[PDB]
This record gives structure tokens, C-alpha cells and sequence, in this order.
């Protein structure tokens, strides 16, 4: 079974976050995916070790 | 996140694979309702089968 | 106290060996530091009923921290002028003639040639040199020793000790980061309108964490506190070169920091 | 688990917490008490008592209005600590003279 | 991975070392280069679990990302004009090879266990530098190193029969690899005990397209390579901050793309403007647009010098008439005033003078690490042979390393005994014979001058001995056996 999910952002946000912490923002989305699809995961598991 | 070293993996290399079982049986019908195991954790009880 | 920084518990004991020995000294009827260079000397003046020092304690803590910032400046101004061509080369050149190192020729090396207790210890002394430099991997490193200390102005390195049994688990210097300790000295005495003590001073040092990542400065932070060690714990040297006044020690590139910019 | 940031590593208490804390066994043993030696009470010298259980820096409020004590979490950073102070100007002293009598 | 197994397992048995010991009480890390940071409580070892996916993840995006574009632009500095004629210099100093020869070659002169060792360790040596192909590929293989200032090679293991699985190895390009440490240990107020660190590697395939464009597919990526199990050696260079291993070349970085774009600055001066340049101008007003186009046209399309100098020929397009000795050309006046003309353009006037570009050529030659020879014994000359042998001496671990590797792996020393042993054993590099013997030649003809001049005296006042010692700088040995030879030639 699959797990996925987009980054849903655009050009003037990255435009500001430039100018005010000096984040490109994409890589910032992506690890930001990465890391709710391993520990949802994670979740999966525990939860069903828990019910079954 | 405690990620796979409580549950095992068995990771692969394509989608969808199936894995084997082995029961000892007892009764001439491997295959029926009523039909017996040989062995199992919860019982291994029946001395009375090549027996009385 | 109760010495919760257990790392440097020896070098603790090396250092209250030393400062009790200045508590025992006649340097009394003195009005100047008594100090040419080296760590920061500042008034924290006690064991009075004045208590002046909490001024200074206030001072180093909410004006936290110049002294290493334009030291930070300083360092990588240093840098970004060896950066460029022939400020390049004229470093290589004074580290290469500082240190001088090819196939079977001699090494910085320890020359006994004045009056010791005994031959024996002549040996034994040449042998521990032989592995300061091999701690330093200074058959192989030293010139880059050499250049942080001529360049970013100082050199430094930790002690490390056992500690079970301190004054045999003797081990190899751990290279310090520049820009990441704080020399001090603190002078913790007073007497009729003004100290006129000893001041011993105690010389020990601090050092500030850090994690820079791609930063190249402490962008978002360094690594919020830094630890207060005995400097019996600490190696270090510098170059007799400082700002106008204090204890504002600069490289020796940076009398060139001007032209070069 | 409500910072989302790691565990307590601090306490400030009271005189009587802080007089327990000293007093006792805090290892983990059967049981016991006696004499306080495990810390620093005396605020005359400290407000660091020392580290309870190697694990929560243990401070003393000479101040403390009644009977009670708090803990909390600071991280390695100076933003990760909930609380913060930030100086602007500081320790700044002001001289001078009143022109009409020279008064200091 | 499996694959790497028993290089794990000697980077397991190297950190248990490190934790067996007492390498506590230290505040900042126990590191002088390479890997970048992590720090973890022991973790799940089985593969690179989300701790492992940051650490290479913020290692990558906001790392390999421009550890990439300073790969990419110490190339394009590799492959200018001039620039690659020093690294080549460079480059050759440090390789050479001459007609039957030796080449790199280990020199066992220091105490050893004993010669038939000595002798295994020459045998593999020599399997080592033919496993670098060295005698074909020795100069590509500084010169990649050189240039990008990390070279990595897989290393080859069998592992059923793991004492003969030393083989060719496999080098690794710059820009798929990255050197990863991590932390795991911990104490009050900040981790000041055993940080074994690890430093292992990263490699991946990936975005495989830049300077050739590349096809691939969206997969992921990310491998883990123990330390055990890669041969490699880098330059002493590092930025402001972190561990990032900059190129030779990085000081030329500067100047190399100033002069280039000077140099394009006077190429673009000389070509533009060169063509005869010229604006017909009349009046329309108060006219149809597609009527006081005729005005125009009647000028535009029949005062056009359709006369072009062939770039590619010594010839002239349409020239014929063979040249006309005037170029005959007009414009009507339809006002009754002196309203129209064509105007002429500023031409490619001669004002160079090019002299910038020799400044910032010279300023840049110094950039590239070379001596002003380029374009007897010299200080430069010496200071190059002293960056040379530095090169060298960095570029040699390449040769030790699978060189300890199958030495031990097979089982002929210890580690124990390497650690020992070296103490500098080191591997010497062929150097050019011609340069050495005019080296020596000066340094002859310098000690006979200065026998010459001492002679008058060196029966009565200076001993012979001591010329001998002090002028010619003869050992005692080397006198004693010299006067033993001179005696039997006498007789």
C-alpha cells in the first residue's frame, strides 16, 4: 500500500523566507514530508501491534 | 521514533509476496474440520494417539 | 564547590597547588596587575567588605561577549586575507621556514645541554618530547600548528588526563578551535583604597560550545554556555601583538589589514 | 513531553526542599536519611546546590515567599529555554555634576 | 548493507577500541578534518533510519548542494587556458616516470619484525600501485585529487576467502560522495566522553547530469560506506567553519574568473563597433504609417552597402566592381530646409594599451601555486619541491591504506605492528634525474671552489678532516671508505 504527500507552496513565500530566517524552503518541505511519512509509519506499526 | 528493530521487516525487492507455513498434522485428513495438529505450543497433549 | 565539571577534576587540583602558592608569596605592594599579555585581566575584587565584584561579574555577563566577537572578526578577517594571493604564499613561506621538515633532517627536539639531575632524566625527558610531538603528529601536521597560531593569532589545545590514575593515564592534546576560548584573569583582592595584593589571578580560561553548520559565523547561535576549566588543562601560545591597549591580541597579518583591503 | 524540547534539568526550590535533598539517599536504594551533606544549603555562598541525581541543576531561591518548588527545561540553545532576558543597555553608569554647588 | 560487512566489522572492532580506552574529558571533539557532525544515543544500526536521513539529508541539501558548485568550478578552472598548464606542471613534478625506472615505490629502511616481510610488504605494495593502474593513470589520479582536493576508491573485498580479496579498486567521483561522523555517548551539561565519531561515507548515483545531460529516474538514494571500506586521501585545505575540504585551486578561484572576464571585456571592445556604423534619418510627419514608410524605404533599401567581407574567405560578398575608389550616397531634402542625413556610430578606435591583462595574469599565476620561472638553484624552485612534497606526502595515503589494508587483512602483520612500524615509512616518489644532477652539479662545483680557496692553508692551519667534513660535507664514513678505495686504486 502507498503513503505520499505534496509540498503545496509558492514563490513569493520562499521570496520572504529569503529575506527573513535565509531558507531556500524546499528542502525545508521535503524533510518536513520525510519525516511525517517515517514516524506515521512508526505509528502504523506500534498502533498495530497495540490492536492486535 | 522506534523504528523497525520491535516488529521484523523482511524487506523486498517487489510488491506483494506471500510466505509459507508448515503444521504437522494428524488423522489422515490434513485438510478438515476436526482435523488434528501434531504440534503446537498450547497443547502438544496427546498421548493417547499412537496409543490406546 | 562540588567540582561538577568531574573533567578536569585533576587539572583542578594542579591549579589550587599553584594558586596556593601565590597565597604564600610576599607579591604584596603592588598597584600594577603585574601582567604583560595573554588572558584578560579584569576587577573582580572580594574576599573584602566592599564586594566590588559583582560589578564585574555583571559586566562579563550582560555585555556577553565583545571580547570574542571581535575576536571572531579579527580571526576570519585573517583568514579571508590568506585567502588571497600572496598574502597566501608569504604565510606558506614564514610556517615553511618556521618549521622546516624533509626526509631524515631534525625536528623541533629538546636540547639538554645544561646541568639536570641525571643523565637518566635527560633521556626520560627527551623521550616524553618525542611524544608531545607525536600527540601533535608534528612530523606530519606541524606546520599547520604553526600557521593557525602565526595566522589566527594563537594556538591552544586540551590536556587530557585518566583521571583514575591522573599522573600515569597521561594522554595526547586535542587541537582547540579559534575563536572558541576566552583567556581571563580575575582579581579576587582588595585592601585600603585599592588592591595592592598578589592577585593571583587563578589564569584559567573558558570555553564557549559551538556548532556552526554552513553558517560561517554563529548565525542563529553558537551553543548557548560555555564551561570555566583550570588552565593547567590548556596549551597555549600566542604572538607578542595586540591592539593599542589590553588584551586585544591580533595575528600577524593583521598589521597588513588595511593595504590589504 | 509538553515542550516537546527534553526533559527538566533544573529546579529552584525552597529552603526545606532543598534541606531534603541533602538529607537523603537519592540513589536508588532500600531507604535512608540523616545528616544533610548531598548539597550546598548555605546561601551564603551559593544558590547552586549541585546536580540532583546527575540530572537537575538544583538551585536555592532565598526568597521564596512560602513553601514550594519548580522545574524546568532549558535546551543547549538560548532560544530553547522558554524564558529569556536581553540586554540592550547595561550596567551603564551615569556621572556628573549639579553646576549650582558642584555636588557630585 | 551486506555488501559492506566486513569493512563494519573492522570499523566496530576500531570503535570498540576507542571506547575500550579512556579518551574522556574532552570538551570539543576529538576531530582535526573531514566528516561533518551528528550526535545520537545508540541507534538501530540495521539502515539509515530518519536520524541518519537528517544528518545525510542536511548534509545534501544545504551541503553536497554547494560542496557541487566549488567541485564543478575547480573543474571549469581545470579546463581553462594557462590555468591547466600549472596544474599540469603540478601535476607532473609530483608523477614522473622515466625509461626503466622505478616509480612510486615503498622504502623500507627502518627496523622491521624481519626481511621476508619486508619483502610481503613490497609485493603488495607493488599489486597496490598496479591495482591504481599507477603506471598508466598515477597523473589522472593526483590530478582529479589535486584539483578537487578528496579522491575516494571502493575497496574490493572477497569476502568467503577475504585474505586474497584485495583488487583493483574502484575511484569515486567528487560531488556523489560525502563524510559523515557521528556522536554517541553522553554527560551533564554537553556529551565530554569517548566520541568515537565513526566517519563513515555517503555515495550516490542521482542527478547524474551537468556538464552532460544526463537520463535517470526519480529513486532514492543515500548509501552508507564504512570507513574500512574506502581507500582515501584529501587536502589540509578547510574553509571559515565546518570541514569543508576545499580545492588547490580554490585560491585561483578569485582571479582566474576576473581575468577571464577582463580578457572578454577587451575581446568584446575590439568586435563591437569594428563594422562601419550609420543611422539614415528622415522626416514623416502627417503621413500614413504604411506611406511614410515609403520616405524610409526609398533611403533604407537603397543606400544599403550589400557589399560583406567574408569571414569565412579572402574574398568580399557581391564586391564587384572590383572596389570603387568612393562610396557614392544620398538622401532628398522634401522640406524646403536642410532636414534630412545619416549620422555615423563611434568605431572600434585603438585604445589598448592592454595592459590589465598582464597584472591580473601575473597576480593569478601566483594564485595557481607555481614559481615565476614559468611562463640554476632558485628559491622558488626549492619551495616548489617543498609544496611538492607536501602534495605527495598527503596524495601517499592512497598507497598506504590498501597497503595495511591486504597486509592485515591476509594476516602477515598486526595493526599493532603497523602503528609501530610507521613511524614514516614512507613511499618515495621517482624524481626528475636531469634537475637532480644539475642540482648536485652546483652543489659540486660550490664545495670544490670552496676546497680551492681553503687548499693554501690545509697542510698548516685547516686539517684535512676537517675540510673534508665541513667543505665537501663528508661523513666520517664516507672518508674513511673513500681513503680505503683511494689506497686500493693506488695499488
Amino acid at each position: 500500500k502507498s503513503r505520499q504527500l505534496k509540498a503545496a507552496y509558492s514563490i513569493e513565500l520562499a521570496q520572504d523566507l529569503r529575506a527573513v530566517h535565509g531558507m531556500d524552503a524546499d528542502a525545508e518541505l521535503s524533510g518536513i514530508l520525510a519525516t511525517e511519512i517515517m514516524l506515521e509509519i512508526n505509528r502504523e506499526v506500534v498502533d498495530w501491534i497495540n490492536y492486535s | 521514533l522506534i523504528a523497525f528493530d520491535i516488529c521484523g521487516v523482511q524487506p523486498m525487492n517487489s510488491p506483494t509476496g506471500q510466505v509459507f507455513a508448515l503444521r504437522a498434522v494428524y488423522g489422515k485428513d490434513p485438510v478438515a474440520a476436526g482435523a488434528k495438529e501434531a504440534f503446537h505450543p498450547m497443547y502438544g497433549p496427546d498421548a493417547m494417539f499412537s496409543g490406546q | 564547590k562540588f567540582n561538577v565539571l568531574s573533567l578536569f577534576a585533576p587539572w583542578a587540583k594542579m591549579d589550587e597547588r599553584n594558586f596556593k602558592d601565590q597565597e604564600k608569596e610576599d607579591l604584596v605592594s603592588i598597584t600594577a596587575p603585574k601582567l604583560d599579555d595573554g588572558a584578560r585581566e579584569f576587577e573582580v575584587s572580594s574576599n573584602e567588605a566592599a564586594s566590588p565584584y559583582n560589578a564585574a561579574f555583571q559586566t562579563i555577563f550582560g555585555s556577553y561577549e565583545p571580547g570574542m566577537k571581535t575576536t571572531r572578526e579579527l580571526i576570519d578577517t585573517y583568514r579571508n586575507l590568506m585567502n588571497n594571493y600572496e598574502v597566501d604564499n608569504a604565510v606558506s613561506e614564514i610556517v615553511s621556514d618556521a618549521i622546516v621538515y624533509e626526509d631524515d633532517t631534525e625536528v623541533v627536539a629538546l636540547n639538554l645541554d645544561k646541568s639536570k639531575f641525571s643523565p637518566k632524566i635527560k633521556n626520560m625527558m627527551l623521550d616524553e618530547f618525542s611524544d608531545v610531538l607525536n600527540h601533535l603528529s608534528f612530523q606530519r601536521k606541524g606546520s599547520d600548528h604553526f600557521r593557525r597560531w602565526y595566522v589566527d593569532s594563537r594556538i591552544f589545545f586540551h590536556k587530557i588526563i585518566d583521571p583514575k590514575r591522573p599522573k600515569e593515564g597521561i594522554k595526547e592534546l586535542r587541537r582547540l578551535d579559534p575563536r572558541q576560548v576566552q583567556y581571563v584573569r580575575e582579581i579576587i583582592t582588595e585592601t585600603e583604597a585599592g588592591t595592592k595584593i598578589v592577585k593571583g589571578y587563578k589564569e584559567y580560561f573558558i570555553y564557549d560550545t559551538a556548532h556552526e553548520s554552513y553558517a560561517c559565523d554563529g548565525r542563529m547561535y553558537e551553543a548557548g554556555t560555555k564551561i570555566k576549566i583550570p588552565k593547567a588543562a590548556v596549551v597555549y601560545a600566542h604572538s607578542g601583538l595586540v591592539d593599542c591597549c589590553g588584551k586585544n591580541i591580533i595575528g600577524y597579518l593583521h598589521r597588513a589589514v588595511k593595504p590589504a583591503n | 513531553r509538553q515542550t516537546g524540547r527534553g526533559e527538566g534539568n533544573f529546579i529552584i526550590a525552597s529552603r526545606n526542599v532543598v534541606n531534603v535533598l541533602a538529607s537523603v539517599d537519592t540513589g536508588i536504594s532500600y531507604a535512608a536519611q540523616g545528616l544533610a551533606t548531598g548539597f550546598s544549603t548555605d546561601t551564603t555562598k551559593s544558590v547552586f546546590a549541585g546536580v540532583l541525581g546527575g540530572k537537575y541543576r538544583v538551585y536555592i531561591d532565598q526568597y521564596a515567599k512560602q513553601d514550594y518548588f519548580t522545574v524546568g527545561y532549558k535546551g543547549p540553545n538560548e532560544m530553547d529555554a522558554g524564558i529569556y532576558y536581553a540586554p540592550y543597555v547595561a550596567l551603564t553608569p551615569l556621572r556628573g555634576s549639579d553646576p549650582k554647588n558642584f555636588q557630585p | 548493507l551486506s555488501l559492506f560487512a566486513p569493512w563494519a566489522k573492522m570499523d566496530e572492532r576500531n570503535f570498540k577500541d576507542q571506547e575500550k580506552e579512556d579518551l574522556v574529558s574532552i570538551t570539543a571533539p576529538k576531530l582535526d578534518d573531514g566528516a561533518r557532525e551528528f550526535e545520537v544515543s545508540s541507534n538501530e544500526a540495521a539502515s539509515p533510519y530518519n536520524a541518519a536521513f537528517q544528518t545525510i539529508f542536511g548534509s545534501y541539501e544545504p551541503g553536497m548542494k554547494t560542496t557541487r558548485e566549488l567541485i564543478d568550478t575547480y573543474r571549469n578552472l581545470m579546463n581553462n587556458y594557462e590555468v591547466d598548464n600549472a596544474v599540469s606542471e603540478i601535476v607532473s613534478d609530483a608523477i614522473v616516470y622515466e625509461d626503466d625506472t622505478e616509480v612510486v615505490a615503498l622504502n623500507l629502511d627502518k627496523s622491521k619484525f624481519s626481511p621476508k616481510i619486508k619483502n610481503m610488504m613490497l609485493d603488495e605494495f607493488s599489486d597496490v600501485l598496479n591495482h591504481l593502474s599507477f603506471q598508466r593513470k598515477g597523473s589522472d589520479h593526483f590530478r582529479r585529487w589535486y584539483v578537487d582536493s578528496r579522491i575516494f576508491f571502493h575497496k574490493i573485498i572477497d569476502p568467503k576467502r577475504p585474505k586474497e580479496g584485495i583488487k583493483e579498486l574502484r575511484r569515486l567521483d567528487p560531488r556523489q560522495v560525502q563524510y559523515v561522523r557521528e556522536i554517541i555517548t553522553e554527560t551533564e551539561a554537553g556529551t565530554k566522553i569517548v566520541k568515537g565519531y565513526k566517519e563513515y561515507f555517503i555515495y550516490d548515483t542521482a542527478h547524474e547530469s551537468y556538464a552532460c545531460d544526463g537520463r535517470m529516474y526519480e529513486a532514492g538514494t543515500k548509501i552508507k560506506i564504512p570507513k574500512a571500506a574506502v581507500v582515501y586521501a584529501h587536502s589540509g585545505l578547510v574553509d571559515c567553519c565546518g570541514k569543508n575540504i576545499i580545492g588547490y585551486l580554490h585560491r585561483a578561484v578569485k582571479p582566474a574568473n576576473q581575468l577571464k572576464l577582463l580578457e572578454d571585456a577587451v575581446v568584446i571592445y575590439r568586435i563591437t563597433r569594428a563594422p562601419d556604423r550609420r543611422v539614415w534619418y528622415v522626416d514623416t510627419g502627417n503621413m500614413p504609417a504604411r506611406k511614410a514608410a515609403e520616405h524610409m524605404q526609398h533611403v533604407m533599401n537603397t543606400m544599403k552597402n550589400r557589399v560583406v567581407y567574408d569571414a569565412s574567405t579572402g574574398k568580399i560578398k557581391n564586391q564587384q566592381h572590383n572596389m570603387s575608389m568612393t562610396e557614392d550616397y544620398w538622401l532628398q531634402r522634401r522640406d524646403g530646409k536642410a532636414v534630412t542625413e545619416v549620422d555615423t556610430l563611434p568605431g572600434a578606435d585603438n585604445t589598448g594599451n592592454m595592459e590589465d591583462i598582464r597584472w591580473f595574469r601575473q597576480a593569478l599565476y601566483m594564485a595557481l601555486r607555481v614559481p615565476l620561472s614559468r611562463i640554476s638553484i632558485t628559491r622558488d624552485e626549492l619551495t616548489f619541491a617543498k609544496f611538492i612534497r607536501e602534495l605527495q606526502h598527503k596524495f601517499e595515503e592512497v598507497f598506504l591504506d590498501p597497503l595495511k589494508t591486504n597486509l592485515l587483512l591476509k594476516g602477515i602483520i598486526t595493526e599493532d605492528e603497523w602503528n609501530d612500524e610507521i613511524n614514516n615509512i614512507k613511499i618515495e616518489f621517482h624524481r626528475d634525474s636531469y634537475f637532480a644532477e644539475l642540482k648536485e652539479a652546483e652543489i659540486l662545483e660550490r664545495r670544490i671552489n670552496m676546497l680551492t680557496m681553503a687548499e693554501p692553508f690545509i697542510g698548516k692551519y685547516i686539517s684535512h678532516r676537517t675540510a673534508m667534513k665541513d667543505i665537501l660535507q663528508m661523513t666520517d664514513e664516507e672518508i674513511e671508505q673513500e681513503a680505503k678505495q683511494i689506497e686500493e686504486e693506488s695499488k
